[PDB]
Parts: C-alpha cells; sequence; structure tokens
RNA sequence: GACCAGGCG
DNA sequence: GGAAGTAGTTACGCCTGGTC
C-alpha cells in the first residue's frame, strides 16, 4: 500500500495512501484522533471516480511526537484491536 | 499605465504565438509548460516587450 | 461453394450456394427465408 | 446558473481552440473565475443554488454544533488549509469539545471582511432593530454584547 | 424474464424461492406468511419475488437457429 | 473490555452484540465483510453452443450470480494478494426442461454451487446449452459477484417509557409483540432495542421527554448473513484477519518510508 | 444528486438492476443494375477500389457474410460487397457497423427481395450496463441522469438492513409538488411488507391514510422516515430519512448513443464545411 | 443532398 | 383620412428513422 508524501513541514505530514479506500482511511483517522499529541488529523477522497483508491491524509502533531510516530502507533492500536475482537469472536462462536 | 482586458489578451496571445515559433523565452520556465502558460508567466512577471499604442 | 444454412419455419438444415442458385427456397416447405447458423467454435464471454 | 443547466438529460458542446492567440483570448477573457458578477444587474450569478444554501443554514443556524471529528473532516473536505483547530465553543455532557457552525464558517472568510444585513429569516424585526441600534452607537460593538443579542 | 438469482439490493439468493412462493400463493396461503416462511424478512427481498414476471415462457416460442 | 455476545445464531445468519469498540472499527468491520472477504464466482465462460432464448451475456451473468462454495483450508483467504486458482465448471444440457445450478459439473470437489435448485435457463425441444465456466477468487469491492453475503449493524439502545404515561401497557404489549427484551420498574418500562422499535402515531406526542431513547456507548448489534459460500463465523474471522493484515502492511510501508 | 441528478448503487447494477441490451439491424441488398451488372456478396480482394483494411474483414466467411455470435467492434464489416466499377476494378460497397457502435452479432438471416435479389439482415446486440449520464425517470415525472455510481459499502443503510438502490435529492420534491411520489414510496414499502400489491388507481386507490396506518401496524414509522446510518463514517444521521420503494424506469436516452466528437473528417462538397450528424 | 415524422434540453 | 392588398417575419441547437 504505497505512501506518496506530499508535504513534510515541521509537525505536518500530508500523503497519499495509494491502494486503500474509505474502509482503512476512516479507521486510521478515528484511531489517530484519540492520541492527545495530535492537534489536527483528517482525510479526504479528492474525487470519488478519479481518486477512488488514493486517500489523502493530513497529520499535525504538537511536536512531542512526529506524525510518522503517530501513524505507527495508530496502526499498532488498530492491529491490537482487531486481534482482540478476533479472539472474542472465536471464543463466543465456539 | 493600466492594461485593459483586451490589451492584456492581445499581448499574451502575440507573445505565446511568438514563443511557439522559436522566439526565446525572456524568463526561466518549468519544463513541460505550454507556450500559452509561458506567455502568461512572462506577463505576470512583468517582462513585456510588446507595447500597445493608443490614439 | 456449399454452405450450411438453416430454414426459417423449420429448423432443419438446408444446403446450397447463394452465388449460383438464383432462387433461394427451402426445398421442403418452400420457405424463402434462411438463417445463417452459429459456427461450432468456442466463444469466450466475460461474466460481468 | 449561468448555463441554466439542470442535469436532467442536458447536453453541452465543447470547443477546443486551436491557435495560441485563440487559447490566450479564451483563458484571459472567458474563464469562469471572471463573469461571477452578471453584466445584467451587477450582482453575483455564480453562487450556491440549493444544497449549498441549505447546508449553510444547517451549519450556521442557532444551536448547531459539531464534534471534533466532524469539524476536521469538513475542513479537510472543503480544501481549507489548517494546522490547528480553534478553541471549542461548548463542552458536551461527556466533556467532548463542540464547535459552533458559525466558527467553522468564519474559518473560511477574509480576516478583514466586515458587513451586516438582514436576510430572509427575519421574522421578528425588533431583534434586528436592537442589533442595528447596538451597532450604530460605535460601529465596533463588544463581541460578547452582540453574542448576547445574536439573532438568526 | 427469468427469476433473478440474487436480490438486487442486498444480494440474498432468491432464485430458488420464486416457484415455491408462486405455488404456495396459488394454493391460497397468505402471501405474508409464505414470504416469512421462505425467510425473506427485508422488504427489498420481498419486492423481488412479489414483482417478478416469468417472461421466458412467452419468448421461448421463437427460435433464432 | 471488548465483549462479543451472540443473540441469535441461525444456520445462514448470526446476530451478535459488539461491545467496547468505537464506531469506526464497527464500520470498518462491516465494510471489510461486505467488500474484502474473497469468494469463488464465475468470471469467464466459454460457450460452445447456446440455442436457448437467453443470450450468452445473460447466461454468463446468471452463472456469475450463482453462489459457489469456497474451501477455507486449501486457500489463504486473508492474504492481500489473492491466488489465481481457476475452477472449471462445465454443463452439457439439452432437450426440453429447465437447467438448474445442480447440473453444473466441476473439476474441483470443493468448489461447486451451494444451492442446486437455482434456475439458469428454460430449454425447449431441441435446444442445447454447452459451456465451460471458469471461476476465480475476487473481492466484492470489484464486482458484486464476489460478495460473501450481507452485513449491517445498529446502535444498541434502551428506550425508556415513563410509567406515568397513560395506557403504557399498550406500548409494553407492542414491545412484546415485536419480540424485544423488555424490563419494567416502578417508574418506567425499559425496552431494549434489539430490532428497530418505532413509536406509533398515538404516542408521538411524548417522544420528546416522557418517552426517550438511551444509546449505550460503544455497543452495536451486528447481523451477518451468508449466501452459502462460507460459514458466517468464517466470514467474520476472515474479515478480522484482513484488517490485521492491512494494518501490518501499513506498518511495513510506514517503516519503509522512514 | 444535486440539480435533479440521481445517485445509484454499484452493487445493484452489478446484480442486474437496470441492465439492458441494444439491438441494431443492418441491411445489405445485392442490387441488380441495368445491363446485367450485378454486385456480389464476397470477401473483396485488396485489388478492388475503395478497399478497407484487411483487419476489418476478420470475421467474414467465404460466402461474404459474418458468422453469428462473433464479436464486432466499430467499423468492422458484416456483409462484404463489391459493385461494378463506375470510376472515371470493382468498387466496394460493403456494409459495416456504425463507427460509434459495437456489439455481438446476434442473428444473420438471408432472404430474397420482392424483385428477386438476395437480401441479408444482420442484427448486432450491445450490452448496456448503466453508467454516468444514463437517464432515469419515475412515473411521477422526476427525470434525472446518474450523477454518481457509489459502492454498496459507501451507501447508507437502515436499522432494518435496507440499502437504497437509488438516492434522490429532497430539493426536487417541493418545487415540483409531487406528493404522489411520496405516497407511492409508502405504498411500495407497504406492498413489499404485506406481500400484496397496492392499488394505486386514480381516484379509487388505497387512501394515503390507510397506507400510513398499515405501515404503522407493520412495525415501521407511519411517516415513512427511518433511522439511517452513514456508510462512510458509521454514525447514524441526525434526521430520520424518508425511504421507500419507487418504480423507476430506464429511458432509451443513453449517453453511449449521444456522445460525439469530431477532430477532423468529411466535408460537404458545396460549402467545404464539415458534414452534419453523429452518424457521418 | 432535402422533405416528413417523432422525440431531447 | 379610408380599405383593401402585399410582403415580411415568426428561438437555438441536438438525436432517430424513412423516402425520395
Ligand atoms: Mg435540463
Ligand atoms: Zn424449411
Ligand atoms: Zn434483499
Amino acid at each position: 500500500m504505497k505512501i506518496e508524501v506530499i508535504k513534510k513541514e515541521e509537525n505536518l505530514l500530508e500523503f497519499y495512501l495509494e491502494g486503500e479506500d474509505h474502509t482503512f482511511a476512516n479507521l486510521l483517522v478515528e484511531t489517530l484522533r484519540e492520541n492527545p499529541h495530535v492537534k489536527f488529523t483528517a482525510y479526504t477522497i479528492e474525487h470519488p471516480i478519479t481518486m477512488a483508491r488514493k486517500p489523502r491524509f493530513r497529520v499535525v502533531t504538537d511536536g512531542e511526537i512526529t506524525p510518522e510516530e503517530a501513524l505507527e502507533e495508530a496502526a499498532k492500536k488498530i492491529f491490537e484491536r482487531a486481534k482482540e475482537v478476533l479472539e472474542a469472536w472465536e471464543k463466543a462462536v465456539k | 499605465f493600466k492594461y485593459t482586458r483586451f490589451e492584456k489578451a492581445r499581448i499574451i496571445g502575440a507573445r505565446a504565438l511568438q514563443i511557439s515559433m522559436g522566439a526565446p523565452v525572456l524568463i526561466d520556465v518549468p519544463p513541460g509548460i505550454t507556450p500559452l502558460e509561458a506567455a502568461i508567466l512572462e506577463f505576470e512577471k512583468g517582462v513585456i516587450p510588446i507595447t500597445v499604442i493608443r490614439p | 461453394v456449399e454452405a450450411v444454412y438453416r430454414c426459417f419455419k423449420c429448423g432443419r438444415e438446408v444446403k446450397l450456394d447463394l452465388s449460383i442458385t438464383r432462387d433461394l427456397r427451402c426445398p421442403y416447405c418452400g420457405s424463402k427465408i434462411l438463417y445463417k447458423p452459429r459456427p461450432k467454435v468456442p466463444r469466450r464471454v466475460k461474466a460481468i | 446558473p449561468p448555463y441554466n443547466a439542470d442535469f436532467d438529460g442536458d447536453e453541452m458542446n465543447l470547443h477546443v481552440p486551436q491557435t495560441e492567440e485563440a487559447q490566450a483570448e479564451a483563458r484571459i477573457l472567458m474563464e469562469v473565475q471572471n463573469h461571477i458578477i452578471s453584466p445584467r444587474y451587477g450582482g453575483p450569478i455564480i453562487g450556491g443554488i440549493q444544497d449549498h444554501i441549505s447546508g449553510g443554514y444547517l451549519l450556521t443556524r442557532e444551536g448547531a454544533y459539531f464534534t471534533r471529528d466532524e469539524v476536521e473532516q469538513m475542513l479537510m473536505f472543503a480544501g481549507v488549509d489548517i494546522t490547528e483547530l480553534p478553541e471549542p465553543d461548548k463542552y458536551d455532557e461527556n466533556g467532548n469539545p463542540l464547535w459552533s457552525g458559525k466558527t467553522i464558517f468564519s474559518l473560511l472568510l477574509p480576516e478583514d471582511l466586515t458587513v451586516w444585513y438582514r436576510n430572509k429569516l427575519c421574522d421578528e424585526p425588533e431583534r434586528c432593530e436592537a442589533l442595528e441600534k447596538l451597532i450604530e452607537e460605535k460601529l465596533m460593538p463588544d463581541p460578547e454584547e452582540v453574542r448576547k443579542l445574536a439573532y438568526d | 424474464m427469468i427469476v433473478p438469482v440474487r436480490c438486487f439490493t442486498c444480494g440474498k439468493v432468491i432464485g430458488d424461492k420464486y416457484y415455491e412462493f408462486k405455488r404456495r400463493v396459488e394454493a391460497g396461503e397468505d402471501p405474508e406468511k409464505v414470504l416469512d416462511d421462505l425467510g425473506l424478512e427485508r422488504y427489498c427481498c420481498r419486492r423481488m419475488l412479489l414483482s417478478h414476471v416469468e417472461l421466458i415462457d412467452d419468448i421461448m416460442h421463437y427460435r433464432v437457429y | 473490555g471488548i465483549e462479543v455476545q451472540i443473540l441469535e445464531k441461525k444456520e445462514d445468519s448470526i446476530k451478535f452484540v459488539l461491545k467496547g469498540v468505537h464506531v469506526s472499527f464497527a464500520n470498518a468491520l462491516r465494510r471489510t465483510i461486505l467488500g474484502e472477504v474473497p469468494t469463488f464466482a464465475v468470471d469467464e465462460v466459454e460457450f460452445y453452443e447456446n440455442d436457448s432464448a437467453l443470450f450468452d451475456e445473460i447466461i454468463a451473468h446468471r452463472l456469475a450470480m450463482i453462489p459457489l462454495t469456497t474451501p477455507v483450508d486449501r486457500f489463504e483467504l486473508d492474504a492481500l494478494e489473492l491466488d489465481d486458482y481457476t475452477v472449471t465448471l462445465s454443463l452439457e444440457a439439452e432437450g426440453p426442461g429447465i437447467v438448474y445450478s445442480g447440473d453444473l459439473k466441476s473439476d474441483d470437489p470443493d468448489v461447486k454451487p451451494v444451492n442446486p435448485n437455482i434456475p439458469i435457463v428454460k430449454l425447449a425441444e431441441g435446444q442445447r446449452l454447452v459451456f465451460n465456466a471458469y471461476a476465480k477468487l475476487g473481492r466484492g469491492k470489484d464486482h458484486a459477484k464476489w460478495q460473501p453475503g450481507f452485513v449491517y449493524y445498529k446502535y444498541y439502545t434502551i428506550v425508556h417509557i415513563s410509567k406515568s404515561i397513560p395506557e403504557w401497557k399498550e406500548l409494553k404489549k407492542l414491545a412484546k409483540k415485536r419480540g424485544l427484551p423488555v424490563e419494567e420498574t416502578e417508574e418506567e418500562v425499559l425496552v431494549t432495542t434489539i430490532k428497530p422499535f418505532y413509536i406509533p402515531k398515538d404516542f408521538e406526542e411524548y417522544e420528546g421527554k416522557e418517552i426517550w431513547e438511551e444509546i449505550v456507548p460503544n455497543t452495536y448489534i451486528f447481523t451477518v448473513e451468508t449466501n452459502g459460500e462460507l460459514p458466517v463465523e468464517e466470514i467474520v474471522s476472515i474479515a478480522l484477519k484482513i484488517l490485521m493484515r492491512k494494518a501490518d502492511r501499513f506498518i511495513s510501508e510506514l517503516q519503509k518510508l522512514t | 444528486n444535486m440539480e435533479d441528478a440521481i445517485i445509484i448503487n454499484k452493487a445493484s447494477i452489478e446484480r442486474g438492476l437496470a441492465r439492458s441490451t441494444f439491438f441494431r439491424t443492418y441491411e445489405a441488398e445485392e442490387k441488380k443494375y441495368l445491363g446485367g451488372q450485378t454486385d456480389k456478396f464476397e470477401i473483396p480482394d485488396p485489388t478492388v477500389r475503395g478497399y478497407r483494411g484487411e483487419k476489418y474483414y476478420r470475421n467474414l466467411d467465404e460466402d461474404g457474410l459474418i458468422f453469428p455470435e462473433s464479436k464486432v467492434e466499430g467499423k468492422d464489416v458484416l456483409v462484404g460487397r463489391t459493385s461494378p466499377p463506375r470510376f472515371l476494378e470493382r468498387r466496394e460497397t460493403s456494409v459495416a457497423v456504425r463507427p460509434s457502435e459495437k456489439g455481438v452479432v446476434d442473428k444473420v438471416i438471408i432472404t430474397e427481395t420482392g424483385d428477386g435479389t438476395k437480401l441479408v439482415k444482420v442484427t448486432v446486440r450491445d450490452l448496456r450496463i448503466p453508467e454516468l449520464g444514463d437517464k432515469f425517470a419515475s412515473r411521477h415525472g422526476q427525470k434525472g441522469v446518474i450523477g454518481l455510481i457509489v459502492p454498496q459499502e459507501d451507501m447508507p443503510w437502515t436499522e432494518s438492513g435496507i440499502v437504497p438502490d437509488l438516492i434522490v435529492n429532497p430539493h426536487g420534491i417541493p418545487s415540483r409538488m409531487t406528493v404522489g411520489q411520496l405516497i407511492e414510496a409508502i405504498g411500495g414499502k407497504v406492498a413489499s411488507l404485506k406481500g400484496r400489491r397496492v392499488d394505486g388507481t386514480a381516484f379509487i386507490g388505497e387512501p394515503e391514510e390507510k397506507l400510513r396506518k398499515e405501515l404503522e401496524e407493520l412495525g415501521f414509522k407511519h411517516t415513512g422516515r427511518e433511522i439511517m446510518y452513514d456508510g462512510i463514517t458509521g454514525k447514524r444521521l441526525e434526521a430520520d430519512i424518508f425511504i421507500g420503494v419507487i418504480y423507476y424506469q430506464r429511458l432509451h436516452h443513453m449517453v453511449a448513443d449521444k456522445i460525439h466528437a469530431r477532430s477532423r473528417g468529411p466535408v460537404q462538397v458545396l460549402t467545404k464545411q464539415p458534414t452534419e450528424g453523429r452518424a457521418r
């Protein structure tokens, strides 16, 4: 899932998440929002037809953690949450 | 001296037409720029060799 | 040239050549209309 | 509105200028950035039509508040460049910060603009007259005083 | 023409249920009860069985050869 | 923590409660179930002869819409890159009658139509329909033919009906009729909304303050249904593994960037 | 869906919603000119005047007619035909599909005219899956074109598990004053839930009050509004969304039959100006 | 090529 | 001044087919 950085200012990272759609982008931004060190995070699909699979992100942190750290921690939390839900589901179904 | 809309359009069109026939660009332009965009960049910078005459 | 042809009213096959035969008719029911049949060759179709 | 097109089967012709003079003429004199103001009446002809107006009302009306995620998403969707959200106006019963629609709308206005007027939503002229009386005294009313007498 | 294999809205397979629904309804049973028994709870699925026309029978008669 | 509680486990569907999870993860799970989990579906058909009334395109689409059993152990269904295994389903049918999905053969014992009673075409006297249909893995985000089933969720809400309300017993009886779990106290009656509880017209005057809904935070009632391609538990497990693998791929790409 | 545009579901289209096939029948006659100078159904040799590319005769049979069920694209010939020379070798007058039309050869028939010359009709069928620009209408006069095709996972859904097959902007309702469309949506939902079709006759049909009461008794809100969730973000919408079943019909004004573009081509002999028409 | 008819905005 | 005659116009495209 290719990352196409557009901006790398101080405490700001804007990039294209090539290959994804709303499904992963929304989860990533909502799990990034709960990080206290992130001041502004959002995403948008510039065009439903032309850029359907190229979401664009903006991650702005206060400065104590770089946006790359924020995205890494958010993805780790997503993976942990999915694993926990998988364990609960497999316990319940069996 | 303030150009009108029509004077600006004529100047930019003539400059783009000249550029398209080998007239050297008077500034530096990004690669891939179309001649019309080069003429518009020239006008926005302010280096305009063409002068309009008025009655 | 002998070509395989199918009649209109009846579905059973009729053989003739258009270039030579001035009159086209099924010689069994007298039908003037014929179908050019589907060649027995594979056809690849995308299911979408 | 300029084309009077309504997407019910409408068709439009597209002409490609071929000479550089024609291309310059089109791009300088006929672009859609210009012609926002109609030569007929000297007023805006290119503007919001139905959904822009209704969404603006749902945004800026009294009591309309938005959550942090909604505010960030709408700002990114609109294309507004921003690196920090303004201070929230209210706080939810759960402590969640909430932004007013007026603040979000103000985020995309020029920092020097200042104007007042009565729109079509004026049903009690007394409140409008009170606001005008407050404004006329000094022309720079205290923002909290206006917020006390704010009217839709 | 012929009964759709899947519900246009949610993709539930309703191809097999049409003939059972038709024969049960012709038998005089309540259509709501029949549709509930067949398992079609969402009204999108019930629309597919309730509004379908078997037009294949009326066009099978003309051959292209 | 995160709790999963199953309300109604049927053969072709399951209804469970998901607790302690944000709305974003619930929506992501629903979207991954709808468009990520891969199944087998006919993608290409080779027609040798088709004398039927339907055209080749129509029959090919109807074949693609026919659900196909998807083996689970043999193939990695949670992989981001799908396998290219192709199953050849053939049909040699002719004469008067109606062609069902159970008449299709298969080169693979595992991959075959789940329901053998789905009509394909009605054949008259003398008509022949011969084809070889090829199936391959895919995702519902590409075409609807690869959708494993249907999925949706809703908020887990408890409706409070004040017992000071006249003829509240009618509301209690309506809640019992809909099958919703209902509890009553000295001051009010609580109707857990497993299924949409809509207040009738007569009681709409109290919808503001006397009767009101309470959304339980981070709780959702899910409803997953299969088309026979996969077990519903397998569908949910594969979707969760898909989300895990997507997160892992994002982590790897992010580390590659730095 | 602004300005009378219509938003539609991709999954519904892929499952057969509003799918259609377009038929065109090309005709070629073996004309008998004066003096016994006839034309011939044949695959012309490249020595004939006006010969097209040898690729355009790919599907032709030695008889001179294209085999059925053979995929034919634009400018491919169906009836190879040569006419006696009239230039001032045999000229070519073969019949090919129209330049903007493709499809599959559904049927090739051969027959005899009234005067006795050979006549052939070739029918080409093109599959038209709905796309952006195709015109849709309801029985209440609400015309519109597909403004967007949205995946199912992006469509909103109802608490009952109902996903729309189509979304219409509310701004087209009040200016047009089509209360009948709303009543028809209510009636369609009630008919689907009951398993009995609703009588919508002009003046003796089922009253709207009866339909609303029946919808109330079936377990749904009497207004027809339902609690809906946003597909993109996952939270329920603030307002209760009006949803129902409306009978929409696809019109033959497809965007594939109307798109036209001419860089440079034939001109009229008299005025040297470009010709007139999409067909030429 | 011009005549007719039917539609579309 | 009649009181008739006469002439001159009556939106813009676009598409389809059918016959000469
Ligand atoms: Mg219009
Ligand atoms: Zn015969
Ligand atoms: Zn359904």
